[PDB]
């Protein structure tokens, strides 16, 4: 839940406004003053995937992914950039490959034989982690991630011969990918083209010949190995040498685009008639993801320069820049319509036409799986520890959570919201303000739980636009990188549904020599503007991507957004080296169901280990967090209390008979759909076993005092409908899904509406 | 360099402090490590935000205002500013042992907390009980009138 | 920590109160439980908003302005701050019994209320009757001229 | 509770009026029906907006400013407040009969109004005729020059 | 009613003029047609914007500021207010005939205008010719150096 | 007619200049061609923006502020106003011939310019050479330490 | 032309400096290369922004404010202005050789830097070790109480 006043966009949300992206902190942004027509038909979207555990120890090299490890190690690792990293990799690669000894000394170790041939039978086995231990001393580095890449190289040429133990295994987690390129994500993905051409040379060494000459002859010296490695590692050193600075490949090729978009480009520097006609610029001219990248470029550098020869050289840059991105990468070009598919919109209309509130939401497919691991140290004061997945705890919850899944789907939240604004609104126009725009982004709040951050700094990042410094850099680096996704994800949306876009050039405050911002042509067919613009001509031209949303008609999301859980189960043996205590929630719970029977109070305590079938309380196990599940429920809570608040706010000032009865018509109808939902959770596997026990602690507490039995014609039912409801919270409480505070207010809402009173009123006949 | 918005307000604040007393001029010259001449440091302030911050730490009297506003102007200097400016807080000899006695006590509160709810609730509930008796009577009476 | 938007106004407000009289400095040191030195509490104010509020409760004269502005930019502390600062309102011995006599009376109003409409209406209708007679004549006459 | 945006201006406004003269303190205590002590009413103002309004009606000199600003941020009280504060406007004995003579006259205007158009037009047309003659000559002459 | 944004400035502006001199109070009472008492007209101003405007026409000295700000927030009254407040501008006896002599002349300008272009151009072109000769030399010389 | 945002500042600015000295009143009456009475021109200013500008040209002392603000809110008059207000700049007898001698010289710069790059570069490069020698040594030494 | 937003502040700033002392008037006339008369340079300032900047470099006392504001609204001149105004910083004879001795030393830091992390980290880590011992005890004790 994030609310903004679309009339004053500057103040309410500056993160999503365009005025911020191109460097206007001050309120002013130019009108539709000067313009050039354009159509964006393509975009660069990250492939749809989220982090997965990948294991580095085994002999294979999968160049695409090791590349991905560099992204994470350097970028999110706190280091400067993957660019500086890769450079320090090829100084490292030059060190070993071009050096004749370092390939002898560690083939003396693995083969055992310094000066003489080794037979075919007498071939020992040396575990992979071994040779790594020594290579550390030979070719020392400050980045362990290099030693792993060389280690499993020699493992690859020696694997057929069998000089090494297969059994050992080891594991890391690759990171999540931003869906749209930040400026630097271009620079990175260009260097990562070098790197991928590096590794594809190492990876592809068969050494079949060395396998043939070993078999027939029966023996070979280290002089055959230690050359045949040194031939491989210097084939890779070729392929690294002589590639262009990514930093100056892109910096230019985003400028010479930026000059053929902007209408005002001085003729003194005009991209020439040849490069405008270059093969491929045509396509890159119409591409969006670059544009919002360009806007970033100038936001930071403030300027641009073309170092490369304006003609002869810059026409071999582009065909090299295209081949970098176009090739399979995290970023793959797609028709623009598709990348926004999951966003959806709905609005609350006045009688005339214009919006009162208008909601924008990300659809979701609720994640119905959950896993629970127990961490196991290798030795005292060693951080290697590797977890054991425990089934039978997890089978419970995932068969418990699967019933929850069906009933919370996001579309049913907004389908509910607009049903509120129908009832609460008066009959009269809204001139008073632009229609406020509420936007659910469960992805925002989601990222706060896995990163463990106060939801208030995340929101307040979008509002004011600046990130708080008080937090440590690991968060801000994933915060800003996030806050840029939403910005981008907005404009892909706005553009997708208003194909007419027009590129101006901002120069009012003369902040930068080159600047760009779109302005949309949307045809409103409305009388009065929301936001502020002159609404002249039967179409409005609005620089802000948000306003240009508001004038859309309802849109139904065509594609469910997909969360997917991190997978521990597959590799059990491999030792986890990534910290897993960030993604782990402790699992413990206590609660008491209190009821009053014939003027006394009977309280049944209950513990979580009982609920699960465990007989004893085991401390170690830790539930791996259900973020996306806690994301949605968090949304659905805040929109529920928000609704139920706004009504009881109108319900006081209604001053009508016909309308007032329509509010209480709504609340009651709301709260007993609330409850029939929670009662539906009570029948679940944890819900069951919570009930069966709670009644049983209450019985044996009444043993001492003989008192008369109930009718249970409806009493069994009345008591039953109550005990289930308390199961409904207990299951939500014990998993992370609902915090204890909001669980209380959610009782209080269901409490005063006397929902339960009305639920039973359908089970009697009069 | 230095952004102009910071400059219109920031430059005169320092200059004022300099004109107030010379004794500060020598101090800032030592901390920032700049030429002792008042014209020199004023040339440095404009050049780097990080430098501008350390100066405003040296003079807190008149200068505190701009300093906070500088936080807004540059995220980076403040981020690398918190580290460069630091002083070890003198610890009292008794303190750590004196804290050892409250181990028994705080664990008692947190037993009471969990029961009631968030700490905020318990602070309320504590007052409700400590509250005068008449109030319980008052509330009962409003319910007697059919108000609730 | 503390909002600059607040802090800008807050800090000099407190500092002014301190400079006004020393007697407050000892008080706030007791309530907040901070070192008696004026420099200490001023270091605490910046650190925590909750602390900043309790200080502004101790001095209401000049300080009430910032306090409200603190309350705006921080709805979070609003709940917590309301609890930590509380005083039992002295109740009059006569009060609860004195209220007992109006039981008969208020139930009479609410019988009249429901009939008319919302309480707002009855307050109006009461005036309409209490109103001078001539007005009834006046309104009749405008209708005589064919105005509605 | 009273919204801060209002309260910020409201509280010192009232407090100023109190400090000006004591005679008002007794008055507001009577109207609002609150304890005569200046600290009491000031505690009531913060508590209820309706109460805050009645106070600002009692003092209109310095207080009119905040009152309007209270009215802005609270359209809710606007209806209720308007009722609680009311005074019958003293009517002149001659008035209603004195109006009776204009029955003949106003019906004459409305015959002229409908013909011309909205009342705004007739006020214009009346001036056009009352207007000096030369102007008719002036306009004729501009048309003689071929200006329109 | 009157919008607060205006009223905030409007009310004290009028009240100031009243306190300045009584002689205006009688005037506005006559024009607006309201009870002569200063409290009465001030009650009327708040009630109707149209009335508020006529008052600010009666006093233009201090009042001109608010009037314009009233005009902004109320484009509605702008038409109506313009009509109710009007004065026939005294015309000079010579004027209309005195204009008759320029018939011959203006028709001469408009022959020159159409040829050149918009009137703005002709005003320029006239200056270009009236301009000193040296400048023609200057411009020729820059072209001699190969500047355009 | 004149936009209020301007007029707010404009009117008192002019009125102030009038009250300062009468000698200006006669001047503006001549330039604008309006009745000499101070009330007349002030009536004209409000009526037309073009007129308002010419007045502010006649008085530049206090008036320059509003004029610019007039220019902002009215880009329309900007062209027209620029023409109506003009004065031939007195040219020096020596000037045009004195410029003739630099023909040889400027053509020399532009030969050097094209070679280097934009004029901005050449101004830099000129300084680099004029620069003291030690600096070349300094930069060489940082490269000796392996810094780039 | 010079933008008004700047010019508004710029013109009186310069004029003030002129009125302060005549000695500057001759200086700026030399640097800008304009007629020595104070009216002349003031005519030049309005004409070109580049010229306006050089003037504000000549007078830094009162003028620094406008200069920065000029720099804001004109990023264009910023490059050009930076070049035209330059002074070779006098280098100390000892400096470059004096730097030669630190070659050994800085390479030592950067070995320590890479190991730890960014330079910011090492500055922190250095403090952590230099930090008093008791603190290590303190932190251990909070973990003893089960606080993380």
């Amino acid at each position: 839940m994030f609310n903004l006043k679309v009339k004053d966009l500057n103040g309410s949300a500056r993160g999503l406004t365009q005025a911020f992206a191109i460097g206007e902190l001050k309120n002013q942004l130019s009108v539709g003053a000067l313009q050039l027509p354009l159509q964006f038909t393509r975009t660069f979207s990250a492939s749809m995937t989220s982090e997965l555990l990948w294991e580095v120890g085994k002999g294979n090299i999968d160049p695409v992914m090791y590349a991905r490890l560099f992204f994470q190690y350097a970028q999110a690792g706190g280091a400067l950039s993957v660019d500086e990293l890769v450079n320090q990799f090829t100084e490292y690669h030059q060190s070993t490959a071009c050096n004749p000894e370092i390939w002898r000394k560690l083939t003396a170790y693995i083969t055992g034989s310094s000066n003489r041939a080794i037979k075919a039978d007498a071939v020992g086995k040396v575990p992979p982690t071994a040779i790594l231990e020594q290579l550390r001393t030979l070719a020392p580095s400050e980045h362990e991630l290099f030693h792993h890449i060389t280690t499993d190289f020699v493992c690859h040429v020696l694997s057929p011969l069998g000089f090494i133990l297969p059994d050992a295994a080891y594991v890391y987690r690759v990171g999540r990918t931003a869906t749209y390129p930040n400026f630097y994500a271009l620079v990175d993905c260009v260097r990562a083209s070098d790197l991928r051409r590096m590794l594809t040379a190492l990876s592809s060494v068969d050494s079949k010949m060395l396998q043939a000459t070993f078999k027939a002859k029966g023996a070979l010296a280290p002089a055959l190995i230690s050359q045949h490695l040194a031939n491989a590692a210097t084939t890779a050193f070729e392929r690294s040498r002589g590639n262009f600075d990514a930093n100056a490949v892109v910096s230019s090729v985003l400028t010479i685009l930026g000059r053929l978009w902007s209408p005002s480009t001085p003729k003194e520097l005009d991209p020439s008639a040849r490069l405008r006609n270059t093969n491929g610029i045509d396509q890159l001219r119409s591409n969006l993801a670059l544009f919002i990248a360009y806007q970033d470029m100038v936001k930071q550098r403030g300027r641009a320069e073309v170092i490369f020869s304006d003609e002869e050289l810059s026409s071999t840059i582009i065909p090299w820049f295209i081949e970098a991105m176009s090739e399979v990468s995290p970023f793959k070009l797609r028709p623009i319509n598709e990348t926004t598919s999951y966003i959806g919109q709905t609005s609350a209309i006045d009688h005339m036409g214009q919006p009162s509130h208008v909601v924008v939401y990300e659809d979701w497919q609720f994640a119905k799986e959950i896993t629970a691991f127990t961490p196991v140290k290798l030795a005292n004061n060693s951080n290697q520890r590797f977890l054991d997945v425990e089934p039978g705890i997890s089978d419970r919850m995932s068969a418990t959570l699967a019933p929850i899944g069906n009933t919370f789907a996001v579309s049913a939240f907004v389908k509910n919201r607009t049903a509120v604004y129908e009832a609460v609104s008066q009959r009269g126009t809204v001139n008073s303000n632009g229609a406020e725009m509420t936007l659910g982004f469960p992805s925002v709040v989601e990222r706060d739980y896995a990163l463990d951050r106060d939801p208030m700094v995340a929101i307040a990042a979008l509002r004011t636009g600046i990130v708080d410094e008080s937090l440590e850099a690991r968060a801000s680096n994933d915060l800003k990188r996030s806050m840029f996704n939403y910005y981008a994800a907005v404009m892909h949306y706005a553009v997708a549904h208003n194909p007419e876009v027009v590129v101006s050039e901002h120069q009012g405050v003369a902040a930068e020599q080159g600047s760009l911002y779109l302005v949309w042509n949307v045809r409103t067919e409305l009388r009065i503007p929301v936001g502020y613009n002159a609404i002249e001509g039967g179409s409005i031209r609005t620089p802000e991507p948000l306003e240009a949303i508001a004038y859309n008609k309802p849109i139904q999301p065509s594609e469910v957004l997909q969360a997917k859980v991190l997978d521990l189960a597959n590799h059990t043996t491999s030792i986890h080296i990534w910290p897993w205590h960030e993604a782990s929630t402790e699992f413990a719970y206590e609660d008491a169901y209190s009821v009053t029977i014939r003027n006394k109070r009977y309280t049944a305590e209950v513990k979580e280990f009982e609920l699960l079938g465990l007989g004893q309380r085991r401390e170690r196990v830790r539930i791996l967090k259900p973020t996306v599940a806690h994301a949605i429920i968090q949304m659905w809570y805040s929109w529920f209390v928000e609704d139920d608040r706004t009504l009881a706010a109108a319900r006081r000032t209604s001053r009508d008979d016909a309308e007032k009865l329509a509010i209480d018509g709504r609340r009651m109808q709301n709260a007993v759909t609330l409850l029939r939902k929670i009662e539906m959770i009570g029948t679940t596997g944890i819900g069951a076993s919570a009930v069966h026990l709670a009644q049983s602690r209450i019985v044996d507490q009444m043993a001492g005092r003989g008192l008369i039995d109930d009718s249970s014609d409806l009493h069994v039912g009345i008591n039953r409908h109550r005990i289930r409801i308390w199961a409904g919270l207990a299951v939500l409480q014990m998993m992370g899904l609902l915090s204890r505070s909001e669980a209380e207010a959610l009782t209080k809402v269901l409490g005063d509406s006397n929902a339960l009173g009305m639920v039973v009123a359908t089970t009697d006949i009069d | 360099m230095l952004l102009p918005v910071v400059a219109r307000a920031a430059v005169p604040a320092i200059e004022s402090a300099i004109a107030a007393t010379p004794g500060l001029v020598s101090r800032i010259a030592a901390a920032i490590g700049s030429k002792v001449s008042p014209s020199a440091i004023l040339a440095a302030v404009k050049s780097n935000p990080v430098v501008a911050g350390l100066t405003l730490a040296q003079i807190g009297s008149t200068g505190y205002d701009a300093y906070q506003q500088l936080l807004e102007n540059h995220p980076e200097v403040a981020e690398m500013l918190k580290d460069l400016s630091f002083k070890a807080d003198e610890i009292q000899p008794d303190f750590i042992g004196n804290l050892g006695q409250y181990r028994e006590e705080l664990e008692l509160v947190e037993d009471a907390a969990r029961f009631v709810g968030g700490m905020s609730n318990l602070i309320r509930l504590r007052q409700a009980l400590e509250l005068d008796i008449k109030y319980y009577g008052l509330k009962m009476q409003l319910n007697d009138m059919g108000y609730r």
